[PDB]
C-alpha cells in the first residue's frame, strides 16, 4: 500500500527474470511482423511493386463518397 | 549597428556602476546577434547590400519568400530550433506568470509546486527558485543563438535539407512526398522573382 | 476603488438595479432594430427583383421581417415587386415604429425601477435579507417560454391563425409566403422539409410546459444544491453563456451550410451549390430534354428563367470577398441589367470547347478552352508570353444562344478572348459600373458576414464560460475567505 | 425500413453503452476492494 | 443591520409576488431525483446524435433525401 | 518484392541489445520523481 | 489625407512614449 | 427617491493604466488605419 | 509494497510494450531492399 | 476627402475611448 | 426549522468512486482523468501506427510511412480524401462499412486522431481545475491552456468546417504543415492579415519578456551563499525574496526608462501578453475560414494596373502569390484535375 520504489524491483530477481525473457519475444514478434508481409496486408500498404498497376499509371483517386469501399478495392487491383 | 553595439556595452556599464552581475549584456547578445547577420553578414556572402532586408513590412515578408524560394530556410534544423525556442518561451512565460500569480495570496514556489508535480508529472524538477528563471533566460537565447547561426550559415550558402525525390519503387518511378510539394512552391516562387529579362 | 473592469459588479446583490439594467439593455437592442429597419427600408430599391433582390444590396433585417410574413409596404411596392394597396397596420414601417416605441416604454420602466431599488418582493420572509428563489424563478420562464414556442408553432407556423412562413421551390425561381403543415415521420428531421419546423415548436413546446411544472413542484437534492452551487448567481450566467455559445454555433451553421429556414431567395445561395455545379447542372439537363423533344439550340437556350442564369455566377458566391471590403455586393462589381446568353467556343476543327470555370480558392485563374474529352486546346499567355496555343493561332470563334446578344457571333480574337475572360467566371452577364462607383472587387453576401459575426462571438463566449464557472467554483478562494 | 446504416448505428450505441458500463464497473469493482 | 437595513417599500405587485419568492434555500434530503436527470440526459445526447449523423450523411435513412431536392415534396 | 534482407540472427541479436538496455533505465530516470512525490504527499 | 492621418497617429504614438518615459508617477510602491 | 444603495463604489483609474490606455488605442488605430483606407 | 497491478504497472506497461513493438518493426523495416 | 466613412471611423476610434479614459483619469486623480 | 450542513448524510457507491479516484499516489486520476487517459492514449496510439504502417496513396497520391521509405521530417497522417465532404469516417459508418484495411486506406485514422485529441485536451483541462480546486489555488492555468485549445479548434476543426472538405485541414506532420503554412501565403495572403501580425507581436513579447525578466532575476541575487555557484544558496522554505526589486527596478528605469514596481502586475503581464496573442490569431484564422481575406489593397492595384512604371514590395509580394498558386495547384489539388500548359504558367521572364 505504499507503491514500492524502484529501487526495490531493480534488484529483484523475479522482475529480471520475467523481462529478459518477455522483451526480446515481443521484438521478435515485431520483427516477424514486419517481415512476413503481414504489415502490408493489415494496413493496406502497397507493395514496391504494387504502386501502378497495370492499367492504371498514375495515382488513384476515390472521387466517390458512398462507393468508396469498393472505388477503393478496384484502385488497388485487389 | 554602431547604436546597438554600443546600448548592449552600456548595459554592463550601468550594471557595474550598481553592484549588479554583468551577464545581461549576453542575454541581449540574441537579439543583437540575429539583427547584425540580417542586415550584414547575408549581403556580405551574397556579394551586394540589395540582398539585405528593406526597413519595413511588406519588405519583411518579400525578403521572408525570397529566401524561402532560395534556399529552403524553413528545413534547416537551426530554424526549427529558433521556433522552438521562441514557442517554448512563450509557454514558459505564460506558465510562469499564471502559477506565480495564483500562489501569489493577500508559498511562492512550495505550493505551486505541488500543483506541478501532480498536473503533468515530473516531480522535483525546478524546485529551486533560481534554477528556474535560469532556465527561463537560458532557452530562448540559446534558439535565437542557434537561429541566427543558421541564417549566417545561409549567407555562405550551404542549404537547408533536400529530400527531393528520396522514394522511389521498383522500375525506378518516383512517388511524390510533402517535400515534393513543398519543392514545387519554392520552384514556382523562384520562377517568379527572377526577373532574368530584365530592359 | 473599483477598477474599470469591475465596474457593473456593483448590481450583483440588488435585485431591483439588476431589473433596470436589463431592461435598458433590452431597449438599447430594441431601438437597434427598429432603427436598422428604418435605415435599410430608406436605401432599398425595389424596381428590380430579378436582378436587384435584397442579397445583392447588402440587406440584413429585412429578409428576417420577410422570412416571417411581413411583405408589403406603406410606399405601395412588395417584396416581390407587385404593387399593395391595403398595407395595413404591420408592414416595415409599421414592425419599425413598434419597436422603438417598446424601446422607450422600456427606458421608462427602467428608469423606475432604477429609483425604487427596496421592494419587499425581493427580502424572504426568514433572516430578512435579500434573497431570489432562483430553481422557481428558473420554472416560472421556462413555462413562459414553452407555452410561447407552442403558441407561435401551432398557431403562426402553421397558418391556422398566422401568415405561415416562407416556403420555396428547390431552385429558389418561385417563393412565397405559405402555410406549413406538420409532418411527423422520419422527413420531419431533414433540415430542408419546412415542416420539420412547425412540428418542433409544437412537440418542444409542450415539453417545455411540462418541464416548467415540474420545476415548481420538485425542489433540488441538498447534493445537487451544494455541488452546483445553486444558492449563487454566477452559475445561471455560466450556464447561459454556455447555451448562447451553443445557439450561435447552430445557427451559424445552418445559415452556412443552407436550411428550410435560411432560403436562398433572401440571404442568396451558398457557395457549395457552386462547387457541385447546382444549377449548371440543372440547366444543362434541362437544355438537353429541351433538345431531346426536338427544338432549335436557340429555342432551347431561350427558355430558361433570367433568375436561374443569375444564380448560376460566381459573383453571387459568398465564399469570395474580404474582410476590409465593405459595403454591399452591388458596390463589388457594379449592378447587373442583363443576360447576354450561352456563350459557346468552337474552334477551327470543328469541335466544341468549354472553358474551365474558376474554382473558389483561386483569387486569379487561367483561361483554358478545353473540349469533352478534358484536354486543354486553347489558351492566353500569361503576360506576353511565348505561345503555342493561342486564341490568335488556333482562331477559336464564340457564338451566342439567347439573352440579348442571340444569334450574333464574332471571330475577332479581341473579343473572342474578353467573353472567354468573362465565361471563365460563369455565365456571361452585363453591369451597370457607372451608378455605385464599383472598384471591380467581389463582395460577400450577407450569409458569411452573419457566419462570421456570430462564429466569432461564440468563441468569445466560450471563453466567457470559461471565466466565469471558475469564478463561480471558486469563490472562496477568489474572495479570500473560508 | 432499417437500413444497414442504421444497423451500424444501433451496434455503435450498444458498443458505447458497453464501454461506459465496463469503466463504471471498474472503477466500482476497485474501490469497494480499498474500501 | 437590522432585517438587512429596514423594511422595504410595499405594493399590491410586491404582495401578490411575494409567494413565488418566499422558500429559499429548501432543498430535499439525500440526492432526490438525479437518477431521472442522467436518464434524461443519456436521453438527449442519444437524440443529439441521430440528429447530427442524419445532417451529415453518416446516418442514411430511407425517408429523408438530404438535399434541396425534397423542397419540390 | 519487399521482404527483409536481414536474417534473424541480427533480429535476436539486436533485441538482446536493445531490450536490456530499456528495462534497466525505465526505473533509474523514474526514481527521482517517486522519491520526491512521497515527500510532496503526505505533507500538503 | 491619408499620409497626414498617418503621421499624425505616428506622432501620437511617439508623445506618448515620450510622457510615459519622462512624467511616470514615482514608483515608490517598491523602491 | 427610496432610500441610497448600501452598493455603491467610485472608479479609480492611475496614470499608468491611462498611459497604457493610450498606448492601445493609437496603436489599433495605426494598425488598422490603412486597412479601414483600402 | 507488496501488492502488484497497480495504476502505476499498467501505465507503464501500456506505454512500454507498444514502444518496444514498434522498435522491432521499424529495425526490422530497416533492412529492406526497396 | 478620400473614403469619408473610414476617416469617421478613425476620429471616433481616436476619440471616444481617448475621452472615455481621460475624464476617468480626472475624475479619480480628485480623490 | 431543520437545518444541514455539508456531507451529514449515509454514505453511497459515489462517495466511493470519489474517494479513490481522488487519492495521493504517482499519477493523479481525478474524475477528469475518465476521459482524459483513454483519448489521449488513443490520439497518440494513432498517430504514431499512422505515421509508422499506414499511407496516403489512395487520397494524395502521395507516399508517407516509414514503411515506404519516409523520414521522420516527411512522415505523416494526412487527410481523407475530398471525395469524404465532412463524413467524421467512422469505422462503422456507411463508407469504411466495418473494413479495417479500407478504413485506413480512405483516411479516417486523420479524424479518428483529431476528434480523440479534441476530448483529450477538454480532459487536461478539466483535470488542471480538478487540481487547482483540490489544492486551493486560483486557476490562472486554466486560461493560460485556453489559448491553445481555442487555437486548435479553430485550425483543426472551424477552417476545414467552412471549406470543401477536411482534406484542407493540416495533416499530422513537419512537411505537412509546411506545406499548410505556404498554402496559405500563397492562397489568403495570411501574412498581410492584421491578426497574425497580432499574434508574431505577443509571441516574440512573451520570449522577450522570459528571456528578460530570467536574466534580471538571475543577475540581481542576494549574498546568501559563500560558495562560487548561487544555486546551492537556496531552499524552498525561504521567507524573503531571493533578489533585489529596487536595484532591477532603478537598472531597467535608467537604461529603458520604464520598469516594473509590482511582482503580481510582472507575472501577471507575462500571462496575458501570449494569450491574447493566440486568442487573435484564432480569430483570424476563423475570418479566413469563409474567405475573407485582407488580400486587396485596392487603390494600389488600381493605381498599378494603370500604369506598369509603379513597383512596391506589395506588388511583388502579390505576383509571389500567383506564382505559388498556379505552380502548387497541379499537385497540391488532384481533384481538381488540372493541368496547366507550360505556356500559361506564370514567370518573372514574362513582366
Ligand atoms: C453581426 C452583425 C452584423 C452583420 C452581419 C452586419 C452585416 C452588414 N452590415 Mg450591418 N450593422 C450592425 C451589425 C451587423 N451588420 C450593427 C450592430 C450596426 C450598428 C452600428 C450596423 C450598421 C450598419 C450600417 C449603417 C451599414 C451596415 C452595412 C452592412 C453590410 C456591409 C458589410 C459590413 O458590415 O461592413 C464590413 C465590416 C467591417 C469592415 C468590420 C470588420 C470587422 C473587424 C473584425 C472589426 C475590427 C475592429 C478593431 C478591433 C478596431 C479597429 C479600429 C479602426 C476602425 C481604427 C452587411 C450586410 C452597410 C450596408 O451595406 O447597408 C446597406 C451599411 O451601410 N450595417
Ligand atoms: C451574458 C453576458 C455577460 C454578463 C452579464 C457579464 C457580466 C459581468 N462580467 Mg463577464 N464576460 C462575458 C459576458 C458577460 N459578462 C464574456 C462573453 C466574456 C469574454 C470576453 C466576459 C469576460 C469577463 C471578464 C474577463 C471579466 C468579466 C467581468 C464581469 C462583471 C463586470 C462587467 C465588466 O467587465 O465591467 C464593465 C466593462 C466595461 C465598462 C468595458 C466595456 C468595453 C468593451 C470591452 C468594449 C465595448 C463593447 C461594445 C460597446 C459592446 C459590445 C456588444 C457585443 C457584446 C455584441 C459582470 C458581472 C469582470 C468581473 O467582475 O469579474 C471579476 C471580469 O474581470 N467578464
Ligand atoms: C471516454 C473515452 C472515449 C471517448 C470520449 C471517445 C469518443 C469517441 N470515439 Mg473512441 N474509443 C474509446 C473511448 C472513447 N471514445 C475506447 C475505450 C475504445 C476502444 C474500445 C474506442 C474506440 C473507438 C473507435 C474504433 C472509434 C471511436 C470513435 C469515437 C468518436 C465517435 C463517438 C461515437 O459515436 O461513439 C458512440 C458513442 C455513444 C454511443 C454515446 C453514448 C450514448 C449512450 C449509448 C446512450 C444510451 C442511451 C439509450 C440506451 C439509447 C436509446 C436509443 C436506442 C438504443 C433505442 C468519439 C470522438 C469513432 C470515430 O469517430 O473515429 C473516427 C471510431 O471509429 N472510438
Ligand atoms: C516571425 C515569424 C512568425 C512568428 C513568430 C509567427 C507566429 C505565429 N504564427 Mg505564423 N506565419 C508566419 C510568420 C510568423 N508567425 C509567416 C511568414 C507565415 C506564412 C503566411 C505564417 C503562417 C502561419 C499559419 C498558417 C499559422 C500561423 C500561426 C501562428 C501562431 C502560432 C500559435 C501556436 O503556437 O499554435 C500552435 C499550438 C497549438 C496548435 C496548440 C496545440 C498543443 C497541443 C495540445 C499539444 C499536444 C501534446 C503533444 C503531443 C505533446 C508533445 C510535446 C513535444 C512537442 C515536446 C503564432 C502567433 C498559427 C495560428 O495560431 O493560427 C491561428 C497558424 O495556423 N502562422
Ligand atoms: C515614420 C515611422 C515612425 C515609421 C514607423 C513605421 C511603423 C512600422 C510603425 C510601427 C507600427 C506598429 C506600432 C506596429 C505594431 C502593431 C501591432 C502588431 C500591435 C500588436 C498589438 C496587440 C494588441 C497585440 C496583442 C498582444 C500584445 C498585447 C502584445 C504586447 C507586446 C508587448 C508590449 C511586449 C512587451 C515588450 C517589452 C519590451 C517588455 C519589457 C518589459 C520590461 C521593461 C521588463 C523589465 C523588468 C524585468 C524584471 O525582471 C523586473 C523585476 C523588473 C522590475 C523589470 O522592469
Ligand atoms: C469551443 C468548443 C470546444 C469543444 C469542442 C470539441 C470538439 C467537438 C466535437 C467535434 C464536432 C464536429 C462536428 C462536425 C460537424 C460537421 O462536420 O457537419 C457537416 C454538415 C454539413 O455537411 C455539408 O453540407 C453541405 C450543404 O449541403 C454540403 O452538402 C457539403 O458537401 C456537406 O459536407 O453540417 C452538419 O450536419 C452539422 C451543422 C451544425 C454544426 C455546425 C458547426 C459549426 C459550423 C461552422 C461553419 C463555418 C463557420
Ligand atoms: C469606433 C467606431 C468605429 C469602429 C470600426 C467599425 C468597423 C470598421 C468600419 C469601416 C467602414 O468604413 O465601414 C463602412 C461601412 C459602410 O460602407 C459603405 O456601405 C455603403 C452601403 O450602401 C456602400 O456599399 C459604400 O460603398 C460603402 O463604403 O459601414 C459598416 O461596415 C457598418 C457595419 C459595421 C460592421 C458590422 C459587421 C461586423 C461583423 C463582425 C462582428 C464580430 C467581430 C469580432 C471581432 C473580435
Ligand atoms: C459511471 C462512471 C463513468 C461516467 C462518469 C461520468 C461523470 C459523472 C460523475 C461526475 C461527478 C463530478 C464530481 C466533481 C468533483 C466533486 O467532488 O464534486 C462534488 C459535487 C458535490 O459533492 P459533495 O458536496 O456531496 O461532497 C462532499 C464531500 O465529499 C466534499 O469533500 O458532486 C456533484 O455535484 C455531483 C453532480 C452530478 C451531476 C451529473 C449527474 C449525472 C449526469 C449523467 C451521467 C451519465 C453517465 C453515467
Ligand atoms: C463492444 C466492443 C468491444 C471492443 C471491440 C474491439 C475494439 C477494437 C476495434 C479495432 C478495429 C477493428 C474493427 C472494429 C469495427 C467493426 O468491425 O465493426 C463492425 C460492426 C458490425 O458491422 P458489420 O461488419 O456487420 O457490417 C457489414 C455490413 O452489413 C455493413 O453495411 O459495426 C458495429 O456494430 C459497431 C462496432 C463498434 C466497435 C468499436 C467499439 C468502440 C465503439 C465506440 C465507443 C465510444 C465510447 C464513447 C463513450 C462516451
Ligand atoms: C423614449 C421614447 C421615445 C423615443 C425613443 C427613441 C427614438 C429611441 C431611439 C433609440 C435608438 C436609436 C437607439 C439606438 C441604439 C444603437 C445601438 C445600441 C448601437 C450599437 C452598436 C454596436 C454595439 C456596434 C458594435 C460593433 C460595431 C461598431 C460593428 C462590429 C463590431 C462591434 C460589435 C464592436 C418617444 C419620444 C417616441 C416616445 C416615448 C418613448
Ligand atoms: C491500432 C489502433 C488502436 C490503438 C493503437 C495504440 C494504442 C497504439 C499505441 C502505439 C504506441 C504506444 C506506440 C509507441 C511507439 C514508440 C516509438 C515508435 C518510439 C520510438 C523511439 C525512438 C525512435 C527513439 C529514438 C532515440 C532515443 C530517444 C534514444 C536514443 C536516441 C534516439 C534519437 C535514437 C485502436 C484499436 C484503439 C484503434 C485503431 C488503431
Ligand atoms: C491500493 C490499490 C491501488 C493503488 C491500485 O492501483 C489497484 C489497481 C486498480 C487498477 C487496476 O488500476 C484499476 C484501473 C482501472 C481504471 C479505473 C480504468 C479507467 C481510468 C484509466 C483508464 C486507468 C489508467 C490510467 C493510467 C494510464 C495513468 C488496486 C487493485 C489497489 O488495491
Ligand atoms: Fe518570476
Amino acid at each position: 500500500p505504499v507503491e514500492r520504489p524502484f529501487s526495490d524491483i531493480l534488484t529483484s530477481i523475479r522482475y529480471w527474470v520475467i523481462h529478459s525473457i518477455t522483451v526480446p519475444a515481443l521484438f521478435i514478434a515485431g520483427w516477424l511482423f514486419v517481415s512476413t508481409g503481414l504489415a502490408y496486408d493489415v494496413f493496406g500498404t502497397p507493395r514496391p511493386n504494387e504502386y501502378f498497376t497495370e492499367d492504371r499509371q498514375e495515382a488513384p483517386l476515390i472521387t466517390d463518397r458512398f462507393n468508396a469501399l469498393e472505388q477503393v478495392k478496384k484502385l488497388s487491383g485487389n | 549597428l554602431l547604436g546597438v553595439y554600443c546600448y548592449m556595452g552600456r548595459e554592463w556599464e550601468l550594471s557595474f556602476r550598481l553592484g549588479m552581475r554583468p551577464w545581461i549584456a549576453v542575454a541581449y547578445s540574441a537579439p543583437v546577434a540575429a539583427a547584425s547577420a540580417v542586415f550584414l553578414v547575408y549581403p556580405i556572402g551574397q556579394g551586394s547590400f540589395s540582398d539585405g532586408m528593406p526597413l519595413g513590412i511588406s519588405g519583411t515578408f518579400n525578403f521572408m519568400i525570397v529566401f524561402q524560394a532560395e534556399h529552403n530556410i524553413l528545413m534547416h534544423p537551426f530554424h526549427m530550433l529558433g521556433v522552438a525556442g521562441v514557442f517554448g518561451g512563450s509557454l514558459f512565460s505564460a506558465m510562469h506568470g499564471s502559477l506565480v500569480t495564483s500562489s501569489l495570496i493577500r508559498y511562492n514556489i512550495v505550493a505551486a509546486h505541488g500543483y506541478f508535480g501532480r498536473l503533468i508529472f515530473q516531480y522535483a524538477s525546478f524546485n529551486n527558485s533560481r534554477s528556474l528563471h535560469f532556465f527561463l533566460a537560458a532557452w530562448p537565447v540559446i534558439g535565437i543563438w542557434f537561429t541566427a547561426l543558421g541564417l549566417s550559415t545561409m549567407a555562405f550558402n550551404l542549404n537547408g535539407f533536400n529530400f527531393n525525390q528520396s522514394v522511389v519503387d521498383s522500375q525506378g518511378r518516383v512517388l511524390n512526398t510533402w517535400a515534393d510539394i513543398i519543392n514545387r512552391a519554392n520552384l514556382g516562387m523562384e520562377v517568379m522573382h527572377e526577373r532574368n529579362a530584365h530592359n | 476603488g473599483l477598477p474599470w473592469y469591475r465596474v457593473h459588479t456593483v448590481v450583483i446583490n440588488d435585485p431591483g438595479r439588476l431589473i433596470s439594467v436589463h431592461l435598458m439593455h433590452t431597449a438599447l437592442v430594441s431601438g437597434w432594430a427598429g432603427s436598422m429597419a428604418l435605415f435599410e427600408i430608406s436605401v432599398f430599391d425595389p424596381s428590380d427583383p430579378v436582378l436587384n433582390p435584397m442579397w445583392r444590396q447588402g440587406m440584413f433585417v429585412l429578409p428576417f421581417m420577410t422570412r416571417l410574413g411581413i411583405t408589403q409596404s406603406w410606399g405601395g411596392w412588395t417584396i416581390s415587386g407587385e404593387t399593395a394597396t391595403n398595407p395595413g397596420i404591420w408592414s416595415y414601417e409599421g414592425v419599425a415604429a413598434a419597436h422603438i416605441i417598446l424601446s422607450g416604454a422600456l427606458f421608462l420602466a427602467s428608469v423606475w425601477h432604477w429609483t425604487y431599488w427596496d421592494l419587499e418582493l425581493f427580502r424572504d420572509p426568514r433572516t430578512g435579507k435579500t434573497a431570489l428563489d432562483l430553481p422557481k424563478i428558473f420554472g416560472i420562464h421556462l413555462f413562459l417560454s414553452g407555452l410561447l414556442c407552442f403558441g407561435f408553432g401551432a398557431f403562426h407556423v402553421t397558418g391556422v391563425f398566422g401568415p405561415g412562413i416562407w416556403v420555396s421551390d428547390p431552385y429558389g425561381l418561385t417563393g412565397s409566403v405559405q402555410p406549413v403543415a406538420p409532418s411527423w415521420g422520419a422527413d420531419g428531421f431533414d433540415p430542408y422539409n419546412p415542416g420539420g419546423i412547425a412540428s418542433h415548436h409544437i412537440a418542444a413546446g409542450i415539453l417545455g410546459v411540462l418541464a416548467g411544472l415540474f420545476h415548481l413542484c420538485v425542489r433540488p437534492s441538498i447534493r445537487l444544491y451544494f455541488g452546483l452551487s445553486m444558492g449563487s448567481i454566477e452559475t445561471v450566467l455560466s450556464s447561459s453563456i454556455a447555451a448562447v455559445f451553443w445557439a450561435a454555433f447552430v445557427v451559424a451553421g445552418t445559415m452556412w451550410y443552407g436550411s428550410a429556414a435560411t432560403p436562398i431567395e433572401l440571404f442568396g445561395p451558398t457557395r457549395y451549390q457552386w462547387d457541385q455545379g447546382f444549377f449548371q447542372q440543372e440547366i444543362q439537363k434541362r437544355v438537353q430534354a429541351s433538345l431531346a423533344e426536338g427544338a432549335s439550340l436557340s429555342d432551347a437556350w431561350s427558355r430558361i428563367p433570367e433568375k436561374l442564369a443569375f444564380y448560376d455566377y460566381i459573383g453571387n458566391n459568398p465564399a469570395k470577398g474580404g474582410l476590409f471590403r465593405t459595403g454591399a455586393m452591388n458596390s463589388g462589381d457594379g449592378i447587373a441589367v442583363g443576360w447576354l446568353g450561352h456563350a459557346s467556343f468552337k474552334d477551327q476543327e470543328g469541335r466544341e470547347l468549354f472553358v474551365r470555370r474558376m474554382p473558389t480558392f483561386f483569387e486569379t485563374f487561367p483561361v483554358l478552352l478545353l473540349d469533352k474529352d478534358g484536354i486543354v486546346r486553347a489558351d492566353v499567355p500569361f503576360r506576353k508570353a511565348e505561345s503555342k496555343y493561342s486564341i490568335e493561332q488556333v482562331g477559336v470563334s464564340v457564338t451566342f444562344y439567347g439573352g440579348e446578344l442571340d444569334g450574333l457571333t464574332f471571330t475577332d480574337p479581341a473579343t473572342v478572348k474578353k467573353y472567354a475572360r468573362k465565361a471563365q467566371l460563369g455565365e456571361i452577364f452585363e453591369f451597370d459600373r457607372s451608378t455605385l462607383q464599383s472598384d471591380g472587387v467581389f463582395r460577400s453576401s450577407p450569409r458569411g458576414w452573419f457566419t462570421f459575426g456570430h462564429v466569432c462571438f461564440a468563441l468569445l463566449f466560450f471563453f466567457g464560460h470559461i471565466w466565469h464557472g471558475a469564478r463561480t467554483i471558486f469563490r472562496d478562494v477568489f474572495a479570500g475567505i473560508d | 425500413a432499417v437500413t444497414p446504416s442504421l444497423k451500424n448505428f444501433l451496434g455503435s450505441l450498444i458498443a458505447g453503452a458497453t464501454v461506459l458500463g465496463g469503466i463504471a464497473l471498474a472503477i466500482t469493482a476497485v474501490s469497494k476492494f480499498d474500501k | 443591520n437590522s432585517d438587512f437595513q429596514e423594511p422595504g417599500l410595499v405594493t399590491p405587485l410586491g404582495t401578490l409576488l411575494r409567494p413565488l419568492n418566499s422558500e429559499a434555500g429548501k432543498v430535499l434530503p439525500g440526492w432526490g431525483t438525479t437518477v431521472l436527470m442522467a436518464v434524461f440526459i443519456l436521453l438527449f445526447a442519444a437524440f443529439l446524435l441521430i440528429i447530427l449523423e442524419i445532417y451529415n450523411s453518416s446516418l442514411i435513412l430511407d425517408d429523408v433525401s438530404m438535399s434541396w431536392e425534397t423542397l419540390a415534396k | 518484392v519487399g521482404d527483409v534482407n536481414a536474417p534473424i540472427e541480427y533480429a535476436v541479436g539486436a533485441a538482446i541489445l536493445v531490450s536490456l538496455v530499456a528495462t534497466a533505465i525505465i526505473p533509474i530516470v523514474l526514481n527521482p520523481g517517486q522519491q520526491a512525490a512521497d515527500k510532496i504527499f503526505n505533507a500538503k | 489625407m491619408e499620409a497626414l492621418v498617418y503621421t499624425f497617429l505616428l506622432v501620437g504614438t511617439l508623445g506618448i512614449i515620450f510622457f510615459s518615459i519622462f512624467f511616470r508617477d514615482p514608483p515608490r510602491m517598491i523602491k | 427617491m427610496a432610500r441610497p444603495n448600501p452598493n455603491k463604489q467610485v472608479v479609480e483609474l492611475n496614470r499608468t493604466s491611462l498611459y497604457w490606455g493610450l498606448l492601445l488605442i493609437f496603436v489599433l488605430a495605426v494598425l488598422f488605419s490603412s486597412y479601414i483606407f483600402n | 509494497v507488496y501488492p502488484i497491478f497497480t495504476v502505476r504497472w499498467l501505465a507503464i506497461h501500456g506505454i512500454a510494450v507498444p514502444t518496444i513493438f514498434f522498435l522491432g518493426a521499424i529495425t526490422a523495416m530497416q533492412f529492406i531492399q526497396r | 476627402e478620400v473614403n469619408i466613412y473610414g476617416l469617421t471611423a478613425t476620429a471616433l476610434f481616436i476619440i471616444i475611448p481617448t475621452s472615455f479614459l481621460l475624464i476617468l483619469y480626472v475624475k479619480t486623480a480628485s480623490t | 426549522t431543520i437545518a444541514i450542513g455539508t456531507y451529514q448524510e449515509k454514505r453511497t457507491w459515489f462517495d466511493d468512486a470519489d474517494d479513490w479516484l481522488r487519492q495521493d499516489r504517482f499519477v493523479f486520476v481525478g474524475w477528469s482523468g475518465l476521459l482524459l487517459f483513454p483519448c489521449a492514449y488513443f490520439a497518440l496510439g494513432g498517430w504514431l501506427t499512422g505515421t509508422t504502417f499506414v499511407t496516403s496513396w489512395y487520397t494524395h497520391g502521395l507516399a508517407t510511412s516509414y514503411l515506404e521509405g519516409c523520414n521522420f521530417l516527411t512522415a505523416a497522417v494526412s487527410t481523407p480524401a475530398n471525395s469524404m465532404a465532412h463524413s467524421l469516417l467512422f469505422v462503422w459508418g456507411p463508407e469504411a462499412q466495418g473494413d479495417f484495411t479500407r478504413w485506413c486506406q480512405l483516411g479516417g485514422l486523420w479524424a479518428f486522431v483529431a476528434l480523440h485529441g479534441a476530448f483529450g485536451l477538454i480532459g487536461f483541462m478539466l483535470r488542471q481545475f480538478e487540481i487547482a480546486r483540490s489544492v486551493n489555488l486560483r486557476p490562472y492555468n486554466a486560461i493560460a491552456f485556453s489559448a491553445p485549445i481555442a487555437v486548435f479548434v479553430s485550425v483543426f476543426l472551424i477552417y476545414p468546417l467552412g471549406q470543401s472538405g477536411w482534406f484542407f485541414a493540416p495533416s499530422f506532420g513537419v512537411a505537412a504543415i509546411f506545406r499548410f503554412i505556404l498554402f496559405f501565403q500563397g492562397f489568403h495572403n495570411w501574412t498581410l492579415n492584421p491578426f497574425h501580425m497580432m499574434g508574431v507581436a505577443g509571441v516574440l513579447g512573451a520570449a522577450l519578456l522570459c528571456a528578460i525578466h530570467g536574466a534580471t532575476v538571475e543577475n540581481t541575487l542576494f549574498e546568501d551563499g559563500d560558495g562560487a555557484n548561487t544555486f546551492r544558496a537556496f531552499n524552498p522554505t525561504q521567507a524573503e525574496e531571493t533578489y533585489s526589486m529596487v536595484t532591477a527596478n532603478r537598472f531597467w528605469s535608467q537604461i529603458f526608462g520604464v520598469a516594473f514596481s509590482n511582482k503580481r502586475w510582472l507575472h501577471f503581464f507575462m500571462l496575458l501578453v501570449p494569450v491574447t496573442g493566440l486568442w487573435m490569431s484564432a480569430i483570424g484564422v476563423v475570418g479566413l475560414a469563409l474567405n475573407l481575406r485582407a488580400y486587396d489593397f485596392v487603390s494600389q492595384e488600381i493605381r498599378a494596373a494603370e500604369d506598369p512604371e509603379f513597383e512596391t514590395f506589395y506588388t511583388k509580394n502579390i505576383l509571389l502569390n500567383e506564382g505559388i498558386r498556379a505552380w502548387m495547384a497541379a499537385q497540391d489539388q488532384p481533384h481538381e484535375r488540372l493541368v496547366f500548359p507550360e505556356e500559361v504558367l506564370p514567370r518573372g521572364n514574362a513582366l
